[PDB]
Parts: structure tokens; sequence; C-alpha cells
């Protein structure tokens, strides 16, 4: 995850962004589909 | 009552493996480190000299 503290009003910002490792969790169970929450 | 008829606290431990990395692998040992002299170090990721 990265917060990206920059302003692009409507779409993805042009700039290059790097994502750093934050959380690791062990599950062992295959995830195949998923959904988002409002 | 006699010892045969007296309560004994019994705890039973079940040791099994499931399809997941074994997250319980006991304690990890640790010993003192130094500087400026040849050593063999068993760091968490790897072993080296």
């Amino acid at each position: 995850s990265k917060h990206t503290p920059i302003n692009l009003v409507r779409d993805l910002p042009q700039g290059f962004s790097a994502l750093e490792p934050l959380v690791d969790l062990p599950i062992g169970i295959n995830i195949t589909r998923f959904q988002t929450l409002l | 009552n006699g010892v045969g008829y007296q309560p004994y606290r019994v705890v039973v431990l079940s040791f099994e493996l499931l399809h997941a990395p074994a997250t319980v692998c006991g304690p990890k040992k640790s010993t003192n480190l130094v500087k400026n002299k040849c050593v063999n170090f068993n760091f968490n990721g790897l072993t080296g000299t």
C-alpha cells in the first residue's frame, strides 16, 4: 500500500509511485473472486 | 475419598497440521553478537560468515 499524497482531480495521477510491503497474513485458502465495500 | 476417587485436572493437547504454513514453530533462540571479528551468523533469513 501507498497513500499517494498528490492531487489529480479525476483520474490516475501521471507520476511514478512505489508500493511498499505493510501486512502479511497466513490463510492457506485460495481466494478466487472478491468484492468491494462502500 | 481415596486418590483413585479424587479429581485430577486433565488437559489434552492435539497436535495436527492443516494446509497452511506452520505458524507455530516453537521459540527461536538468540545469543550475543559482536563487532569487528570473524563470526558465523544464523540470522532469521540466512546463515553467513
